[PDB]
């Protein structure tokens, strides 16, 4: 089964992608 | 018997500050 | 024993040290 | 200008005020 | 940019000037109005022994641990 | 197109945002800066907050912020409970299930600060390594900067991972700090290991040699490329004084890094015994002659009933988790003697 | 104590070995003159 | 004390003793 | 084999490090004696 | 010119002699591998492997080979007082004289490599000069690690060629080597579970194959090639470097936390079993059960096995020796011999009374007697002071159930004040302090000398990582 | 200095594997395919690592001593 | 009521020290001639006196 | 002890004549250039 | 206490064997 704290831990990984996403779209668009 | 231990050690000591400060190395050059 | 071992380790050594 | 000096400068100003208005209605808080 | 351009430049007062203020009664009615006081838990005065706990509070518990804190805190 | 190596080849979107990181501004972002920044900006942040709003109440039982009225010196970032073992207290971990406000109260906010701050020292001797490569120097400043990391991962990572819990790391406070200092010296005897004292030697031996030398170079100078004070004068000087004196310029200023480095590095390593509770308490010689011989006293011995003061009245309060309560009777005191 | 033992022996059957080595390395003595 | 007593002088000897080797084949 | 090695150096420390050498050897013995006889 | 810490730097350009030297340090840790196992043997006590196993022995590398499974030795003596019929090849003496004659054969290898330097394997096909393909190579020794890595997990550990590794009893009663069957769901990734050990070295292994497989066939990337400096043999030491202090930090926490592959009954138990009373939780749940069958309260403690009130101590504790409190665990507070039994207090009027036992932290903590509610009841003054709880106003008395002394009884102040102080440390024992000459001061045990000694190498290593990691990147400014 | 080394026989049948030293493929090559292992390899430590921390508690795993029985 | 600091009474490097002046004597002045005998003289820290004015 | 006493007055007003009477001896500092 | 004078002595005497053995006074002329 899926325990609460691991849609915790996916959604961590989710979210920490977001933010590394955000950082690496953002470089490129200003250094376009 | 540690007290003399530790007193050669001490002496020891003593005795490497009395080489090093009379008993220099001429300097080289370049340095 | 012990005397004959360490003799002939000691020598086995040199020799194939040579060899 | 948006450079990167004027986000530096803004995130440590903007909340430093903040906080700093904080503290200070912070002192007359009745005990 | 020079630093001097920005301090002379009349456009960097005024935006300055009716924000800065602004900024600074932000943090002043944070505690006033006691909003600081609840979103980061902090116990008013009053509330720091209980009726139903009159000395210093502890956990002893790991995983309960959110539902124990209701408990000891007086929400 | 960018010639690696030999041949050239066609540039590539890595090849864009290099040139961008590496542009020369008043602040230098480097690849580096993207760890650093955030980390360092949030370390900060952290301490800030949670000094000014967040309080100890349920964690230590202590009132430590600037809302319940402490001063600089006594506001602390507290560490969380002792029940709390070795969680690493994410906001979304089980412990608070992503309740920001009990996130805070159950102490989780010393670990945003720590894990963070951790991070933070990494990002920082990378940048060192970087601009060093960017002005093509040898990096001995980056190399000089492991000692403060080694001893932040000593004390604060490495020590309250082999005790019981988070508890007993120190608080990112003034006061909280001294607390640290003494809890050490009671349970401890931090004072009397044998890496503490050479890395206390490593200090105090780093502050002499910052003294002399700026005290010689500024005084031995030529009046008004070339250097501006005379090696000849101030060789002859201390070599007449205190008996040795340096005469190469390398080594005087790579002594200078060796004396501080080594010391903290020292240090560091009598840290990670003490995270073992392999502690140099006692010299057993000592004790059995002492007992022995009611009359025999040490300025050591006399140390040893002061730790036992240390601990037992400190006990009560520093470690709640244990409900310690000790009757007047028990508690040691010197006329008992 | 064997351990102790062993290595006296070794040290000493080392050191004999190369007493008996050294000696025999060496030339046999002759007059270069007459 | 025959373990520390023996620990003692090793740790002087055998280092003294080479430091001391390296300064004569220098010179 | 008979050809030597290009790369083969001789190591040397002047009389300095020596002094630094033997006071270094003789300040941890100082040190931690006290601590081995226990 | 070579100063004294550049004097090993001769051997970078010269792969022929960088064999001999690492072959030469492979011998130096074999010979000593050997030689520790020797020197243990001549002193090890396998008589009582009850009260005195060999973790209160002092015994470092003895657990390791005994992990793996060897049991019994030439002396027909086995490790659990058996009496050791087959001994067979593979013995303690046996193995650690292997050792030995590896060690040696390696010295010899390593003459060879030394005096025949240039080889033309190491000499480029293209040109003659010297020149070592480490992409490549990595691949071959990768290869070869991933075969040992499945063979050990798949032949070994389940037991289909090997012997097993040592699986135990959660509380460490019952312990042997005994196949291991792979757990692949995800149960088998707990680090409790024996069943990890044999899933994990197959799953890995196979890995390492298919890596190793492709290193070979696929060349590096021309631009990873220059940005990690592929050419140079520093950014192999460097990186090497980095790799051995992350092994060396997650095998110190394994091994001071208790894992599957570090048994209590093997090397010791942990500090945190202590702290929570794993054991003290486990004797009051086993004597419980035993009272609500209707037996008597004497009989129920004396259903508790010595090895499990043994460990019930505050001596046998990884977290309560000394930096320089050298030498084995019996010499610091004799040999355990015998278990006198559960002490039980009771005050003049009825109530029993419960000693507070020694947190770990504590080096001397005062003598308190607990009412079952909490109060503290009775004490002892911390030394001449003046009392108004101290035994003999309340006069509290031991009784001793189970053990040595079940059904005995005290009432000397003397003799409970004596007792109340051992009731402290955990179960009371009698120790032999004569045989040794102990001193009375606890020592540490394998399982804290061990993650001492890794910790500290771990963050000295990390020094080391940084700066062959600063010449790597720098090399050309170092140079020259 | 020009001269080869020794002709060994074990030597002869090795060069193929120390024998192109210096190859290398044009462009990033397989970096991409590495980014992605990495980021799967970090995921699994943290796994691993969560679950040995009781910070992330799963239902067929225990992390206690109890589940050697 | 005294305290043993000498290397020749059972005393490390670490643990050895030269005890300071007795309390009875206080700031007043201590030179070996103004003690009654040498024993009195050493019984009171005289030598701690001698060392920190020199 | 008289005789101690006296020895050592004589060792330290000894001293500190040399001392008093050496910094006499030095001449004004003066500047031999400008 | 008096081991250490008679090992301090010893030592000495050694002490100046060494130095007379090793750092001993060039030849002059004449002699
Ligand atoms: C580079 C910057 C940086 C770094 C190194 C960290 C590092 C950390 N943060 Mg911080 N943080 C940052 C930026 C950063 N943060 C920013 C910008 C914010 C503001 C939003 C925060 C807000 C924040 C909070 C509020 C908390 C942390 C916490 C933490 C810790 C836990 C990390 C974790 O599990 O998250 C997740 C980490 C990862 C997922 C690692 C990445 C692994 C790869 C990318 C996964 C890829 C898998 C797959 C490909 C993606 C899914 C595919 C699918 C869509 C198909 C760690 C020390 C926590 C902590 O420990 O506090 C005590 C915590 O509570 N951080
Ligand atoms: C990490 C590896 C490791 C570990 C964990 C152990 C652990 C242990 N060993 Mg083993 N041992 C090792 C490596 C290791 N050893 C090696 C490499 C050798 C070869 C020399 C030995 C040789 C050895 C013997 C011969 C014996 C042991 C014994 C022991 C046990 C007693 C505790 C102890 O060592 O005293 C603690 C001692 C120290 C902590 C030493 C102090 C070190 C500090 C850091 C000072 C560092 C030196 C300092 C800078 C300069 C010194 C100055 C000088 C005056 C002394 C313990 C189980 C004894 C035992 O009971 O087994 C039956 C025993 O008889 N070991
Ligand atoms: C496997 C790991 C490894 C390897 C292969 C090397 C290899 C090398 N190192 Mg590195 N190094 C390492 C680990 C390693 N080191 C670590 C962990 C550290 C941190 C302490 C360092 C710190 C370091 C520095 C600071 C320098 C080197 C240098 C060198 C080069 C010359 C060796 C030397 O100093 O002369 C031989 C050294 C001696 C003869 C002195 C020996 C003194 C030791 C302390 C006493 C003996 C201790 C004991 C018997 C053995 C300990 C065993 C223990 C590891 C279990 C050589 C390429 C030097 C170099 O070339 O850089 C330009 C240099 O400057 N290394
Ligand atoms: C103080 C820390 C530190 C420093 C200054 C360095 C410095 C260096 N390393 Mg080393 N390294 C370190 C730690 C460190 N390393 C650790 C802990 C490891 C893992 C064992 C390595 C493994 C390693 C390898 C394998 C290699 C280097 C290399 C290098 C060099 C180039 C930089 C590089 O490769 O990127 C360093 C990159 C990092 C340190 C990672 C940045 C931080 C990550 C992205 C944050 C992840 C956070 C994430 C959310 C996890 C949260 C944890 C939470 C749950 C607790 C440089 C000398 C290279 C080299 O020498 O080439 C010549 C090389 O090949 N390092
Ligand atoms: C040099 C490196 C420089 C860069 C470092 C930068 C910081 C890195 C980021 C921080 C890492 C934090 C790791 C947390 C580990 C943790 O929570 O452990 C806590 C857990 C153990 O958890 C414990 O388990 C015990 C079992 O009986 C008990 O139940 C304890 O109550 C429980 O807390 O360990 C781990 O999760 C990982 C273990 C492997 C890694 C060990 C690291 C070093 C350990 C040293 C031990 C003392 C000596
Ligand atoms: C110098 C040698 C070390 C000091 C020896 C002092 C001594 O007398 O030991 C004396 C001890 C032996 O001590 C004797 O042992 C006997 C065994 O039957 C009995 O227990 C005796 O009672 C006991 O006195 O010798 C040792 O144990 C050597 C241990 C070497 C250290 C191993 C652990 C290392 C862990 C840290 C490693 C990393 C450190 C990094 C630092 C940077
Ligand atoms: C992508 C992030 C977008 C912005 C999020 C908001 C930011 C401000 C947060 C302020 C504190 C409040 C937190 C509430 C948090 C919250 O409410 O979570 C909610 C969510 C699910 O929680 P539940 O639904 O169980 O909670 C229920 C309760 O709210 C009521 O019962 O948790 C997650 O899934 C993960 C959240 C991660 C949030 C942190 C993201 C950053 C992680 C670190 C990444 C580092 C990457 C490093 C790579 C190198
Ligand atoms: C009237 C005043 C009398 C003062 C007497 C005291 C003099 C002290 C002389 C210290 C010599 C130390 C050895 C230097 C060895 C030596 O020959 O160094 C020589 C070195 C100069 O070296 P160079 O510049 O020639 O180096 C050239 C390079 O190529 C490297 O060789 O001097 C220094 O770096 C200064 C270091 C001072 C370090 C002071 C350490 C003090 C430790 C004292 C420990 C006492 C323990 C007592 C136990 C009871
Ligand atoms: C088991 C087999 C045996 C194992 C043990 C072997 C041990 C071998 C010897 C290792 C030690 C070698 C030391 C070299 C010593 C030496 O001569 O170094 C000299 C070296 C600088 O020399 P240079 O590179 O200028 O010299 C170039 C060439 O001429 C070679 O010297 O300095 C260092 O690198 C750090 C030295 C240690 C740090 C010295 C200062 C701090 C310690 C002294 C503190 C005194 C107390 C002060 C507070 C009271
Ligand atoms: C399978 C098996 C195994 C393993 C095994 C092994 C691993 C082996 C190895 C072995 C080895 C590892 C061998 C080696 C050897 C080597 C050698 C044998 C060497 C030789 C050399 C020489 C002889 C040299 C000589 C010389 C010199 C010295 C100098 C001059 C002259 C010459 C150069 C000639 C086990 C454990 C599982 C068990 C059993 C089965
Ligand atoms: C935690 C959190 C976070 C973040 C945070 C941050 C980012 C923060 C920041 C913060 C900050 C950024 C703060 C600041 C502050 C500041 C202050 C508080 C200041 C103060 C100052 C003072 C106090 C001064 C004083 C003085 C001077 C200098 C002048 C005159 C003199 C004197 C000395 C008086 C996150 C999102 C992750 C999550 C959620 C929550
Ligand atoms: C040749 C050969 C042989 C024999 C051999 C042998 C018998 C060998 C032995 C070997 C050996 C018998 C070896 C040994 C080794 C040892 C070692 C290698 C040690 C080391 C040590 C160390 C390294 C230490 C360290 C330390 C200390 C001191 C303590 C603490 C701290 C430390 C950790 C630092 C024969 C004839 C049979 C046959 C043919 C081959």
């Amino acid at each position: 089964a899926v325990t609460p704290s691991l849609k915790n831990f996916l959604g961590s990984l989710i979210a920490g992608a977001t933010v590394l996403g955000g950082i690496a779209l953002a470089i490129t668009a200003v250094s376009k | 018997m540690e007290a003399l231990v530790y007193t050669f050690l001490l002496v020891g000591t003593l005795g490497i500050i009395f080489f090093s400060i009379f008993f220099r190395d001429p300097p080289r050059m370049i340095k | 024993p012990v005397l004959g071992w360490v003799l002939l380790g000691v020598f086995g050594t040199m020799w194939a040290i040579w060899f | 200008i948006f450079t990167v000096r004027w986000l530096a400068i803004h995130g440590i100003a903007v909340p430093t005020i903040f906080f700093l208005g904080a503290i200070t209605a912070m002192q007359f808080i009745q005990r | 940019r020079p630093f001097s351009d920005i301090l002379t430049s009349i456009r960097y007062w005024v935006i300055h000037s009716i924000t800065v203020p602004a900024l600074f009664i932000a943090g002043w009615l944070f505690v006033s109005t006691g909003l600081a006081y609840d979103v980061f838990g902090t116990p008013r005065p009053n509330e720091y022994f209980t009726e139903d706990r009159q000395e210093a509070p502890l956990i002893t518990d790991r995983f309960n641990a959110l539902e124990q804190v209701k408990k000891l805190s007086g929400n | 197109t960018i010639a690696i190596g030999t041949y050239q080849e066609k540039r590539t979107w890595f090849d864009d945002a290099d040139d961008w990181l590496r542009q020369d501004r008043f602040v230098f972002v480097g690849w580096s800066g993207l760890l650093l920044f955030p980390c360092a900006y949030f370390a900060l942040g952290g301490w800030l907050t949670g000094t000014t709003f967040v309080t100890s109440w349920y964690t230590h039982g202590l009132a430590t912020s600037y809302l319940e009225g402490c001063n600089f010196l006594t506001a602390a970032v507290s560490t969380p409970a002792n029940s709390m073992a070795h969680s690493l207290l994410f906001v979304w971990g089980p412990e608070a299930q992503g309740d920001f406000t009990r996130w805070c109260q159950l102490g989780g906010l010393w670990a945003f600060v720590a894990l963070h701050g951790a991070f933070g020292l990494i990002g920082f001797m990378l940048r060192q390594f970087e601009i060093a490569r960017s002005v093509n120097l040898r990096p001995y400043n980056a190399i000089a900067f492991s000692a403060p990391i080694a001893v932040f991962v000593s004390v604060f990572l490495i020590y309250p991972l082999g005790q019981s819990g988070w508890f007993f790391a120190p608080s990112f406070g003034v006061a909280a700090i001294f607390r640290f200092i003494l809890f050490f010296q009671g349970f401890h005897n931090w004072t009397l290991n044998p890496f503490h004292m050479m890395g206390v030697a490593g200090v105090l031996g780093a502050a002499l040699l910052c003294a002399i030398h700026g005290a010689t170079v500024e005084n031995t100078l030529f009046e008004d490329a070339e250097e501006t004070y005379s090696m000849v004068t101030a060789n002859r000087f201390w070599s007449q004084i205190f008996g040795v004196a340096f005469s190469n310029k390398r080594w005087l200023h790579f002594f200078m890094l060796l004396v501080p480095v080594t010391g903290l590095w020292m240090s560091a390593i009598g840290v990670v015994g003490l995270a073992l509770n392999l502690r140099a308490y006692d010299f057993v010689s000592q004790e059995i002659r002492a007992a022995e011989d009611p009359e025999f006293e040490t300025f050591y011995t006399k140390n040893i009933l002061l730790n036992e003061g240390i601990r037992a009245w400190m006990a009560a309060q520093d470690q709640p988790h244990e409900r310690l309560v000790f009757p007047e009777e028990v508690l040691p005191r010197g006329n008992a003697l | 104590m064997l351990t102790l033992k062993i290595f006296v022996y070794t040290v000493v059957t080392f050191f004999v070995c190369l007493f008996i080595f050294g000696f025999l390395s060496n030339d046999p003595a002759r007059n270069p003159g007459k | 004390n025959i373990y520390g007593l023996t620990a003692t002088a090793l740790f002087i000897i055998i280092p003294t003793s080479f430091l001391l080797i390296l300064y004569v084949k220098t010179a | 084999m008979a050809r030597p090695n290009p790369n083969k150096q001789v190591v040397e420390l002047n009389r300095t490090s020596l002094y630094w050498g033997l006071l270094l050897i003789f300040v941890l013995a100082v040190l931690f004696s006290s601590y081995i006889f226990n | 010119g070579l100063p004294w810490y550049r004097v090993h730097t001769v051997v970078i350009n010269d792969p022929g002699r960088l064999i001999s030297v690492h072959l030469m340090h492979t011998a130096l840790v074999s010979g000593w591998a050997g030689s520790m196992a020797l020197f243990e043997i001549s002193v090890f006590d396998p008589s009582d492997p009850v009260l005195n196993p060999m973790w209160r022995q002092g015994m470092f590398v003895l657990p390791f080979m005994t992990r793996l499974g060897i049991t019994q030795s030439w002396g027909g003596w086995t490790i659990s007082g058996e009496t050791a019929t087959n001994p067979g090849i593979w013995s303690y003496e046996g193995v650690a004289a292997a050792h030995i004659i590896l060690s040696g054969a390696l010295f010899l290898a390593s003459v060879w490599h030394w005096t025949y330097w240039d080889l033309e394997l190491f000499r480029d096909p293209r040109t003659g000069k010297t020149a070592l393909d480490l992409p490549k190579i990595f691949g071959i020794h990768l290869f070869l690690s991933g075969l040992l890595c499945f063979g050990f997990g798949a032949f070994h550990v389940t037991g289909v060629f090997g012997p097993g590794i040592w699986v135990s009893d959660p509380y460490g009663l019952t312990g042997r080597v005994q196949p291991v069957a792979p757990s692949w769901g995800a149960d088998g990734f707990d680090p409790y579970n024996p069943g990890g050990i044999a899933s994990h070295h197959i799953a890995a292994g196979i890995l390492g194959v298919l890596a190793g497989l492709f290193h070979l066939c696929v060349r590096p990337s021309i631009r990873l090639y220059f940005g990690l400096s592929m050419g140079s043999i520093e950014t192999v030491l460097s990186s090497s470097i980095a790799a051995v202090f992350w092994a060396a930090f997650v095998v110190a926490g394994t091994m001071w936390y208790g894992s599957a592959a570090t048994p209590i009954e093997l090397f010791g138990p942990t500090r945190y079993q202590w702290d929570q009373g794993f054991f003290q939780q486990e004797i009051q749940k086993r004597v419980q059960a035993s009272l609500a069958e209707g037996a008597s309260l004497s009989d129920a403690w004396s259903r508790i096995p010595e090895k499990l009130a043994f460990y019930d101590y505050i001596g046998n504790n990884p977290a309560k020796g000394g930096l320089f409190r050298t030498g084995a665990m019996n010499s610091g507070d004799g040999i355990a011999v015998g278990w006198l039994g559960h002490a039980s207090f009771k005050d003049q009027e009825g109530r029993e009374l419960f000693v507070r036992r020694m947190p770990t932290f504590f080096e001397t903590f005062p003598v308190l007697l607990l009412d079952k509610d909490g109060i503290v009841r009775a004490d002892v003054p911390f030394r001449k002071a003046e009392s108004k709880y101290s035994i003999e106003q309340v006069g509290v008395s031991v009784t001793f159930y189970g053990g040595e002394l079940d059904g005995l009884t005290f009432t000397d102040p003397a003799t409970v004040k004596k007792y109340a102080r051992k009731a402290q440390l955990g179960e009371i024992f009698e120790f032999d302090r004569s045989t040794l000459q102990s001193d009375g001061v606890f020592r540490s045990s394998p399982r804290g000398w061990f993650t001492f000694g890794h910790v500290c190498f771990a963050l000295l290593f990390f020094f080391g990582h940084i700066w062959h990691g600063a010449r790597t990147i720098f090399r050309d400014v170092f140079a020259g | 200095f020009q001269e080869p080394g020794l002709v060994t026989p074990l030597g002869t049948l090795l060069r193929p594997l120390n024998s192109e030293a210096g190859k290398v493929l044009p462009g990033w090559g397989t970096t991409v395919l590495m980014a992605v292992f990495i980021l799967l390899f970090a995921a699994f430590l943290l796994i691993i690592l969560e679950i040995y921390n009781s910070s992330l508690i799963l239902d067929d795993v225990s992390m206690s001593w109890e589940t050697l029985a | 009521e005294p305290v043993s600091g000498s290397l020749l009474y059972g005393n490390n490097i670490i643990t050895g020290a030269v005890i300071p002046t007795s309390n009875a004597i206080g700031l007043h002045f201590y030179p070996i001639w103004e003690a009654a005998s040498l024993d009195e003289w050493l019984y009171n820290g005289g030598p701690y006196q001698l060392i920190v004015c020199h």
